[PDB]
């Protein structure tokens, strides 16, 4: 049936514009951000917890577990 | 009681006008143009 009748609403593109654009920007640096953690994680590992050894004064940044708190 | 015939004459005049444009608020057979584009 050929009854297909006009729907009057707002304009949906501004507001799809704008999803759109914080959409891509939100993921252009949070993509790059996700797949680096994911790397160091696999890749570089995670520090394990020793004794110090004698003679010998850590630095600061040594008494930290993780590498991007490293 | 009843309708006076003003009343029947503008309520018949605001009918066509409402009638008309219900009818021109259908859609053609090509009315949707859609803008096509990609990239068990
Ligand atoms: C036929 C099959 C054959 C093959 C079979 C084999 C293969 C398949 C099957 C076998 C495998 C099965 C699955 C294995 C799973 C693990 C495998 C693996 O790959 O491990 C790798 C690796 C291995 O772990 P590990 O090195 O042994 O462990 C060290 C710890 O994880 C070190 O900890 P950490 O500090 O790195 O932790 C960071 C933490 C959090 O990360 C952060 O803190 C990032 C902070 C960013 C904040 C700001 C974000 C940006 C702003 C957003 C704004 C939005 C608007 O990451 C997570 O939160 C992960 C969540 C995991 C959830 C698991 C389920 C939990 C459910 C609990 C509730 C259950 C009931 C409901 O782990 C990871 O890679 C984790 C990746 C986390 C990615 C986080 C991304 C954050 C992005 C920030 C910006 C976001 C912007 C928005 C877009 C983001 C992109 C979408």
């Amino acid at each position: 049936h050929g009854k297909r009748l006009f729907i009057i609403k707002p304009s949906g593109f501004y507001d799809r514009r704008f999803l759109k654009l914080m959409r891509f920007y939100i993921l252009l640096t949070g993509i790059p951000v996700a797949i680096g953690i994911t790397l160091v994680n696999v890749f570089i590992g995670e520090a394990e917890l020793a004794d110090i050894p004698e003679g010998y004064v850590p630095e600061h940044w040594e008494y930290f577990k993780h590498p991007i708190s490293r | 009681s009843g309708y006076t015939p003003d009343e029947k004459l503008r309520l018949q005049q605001l009918r066509e006008l409402r009638r008309r444009w219900l009818k021109d608020q259908e859609l053609s057979p090509r009315e949707p143009v859609l803008p096509p584009r990609r990239v068990t």
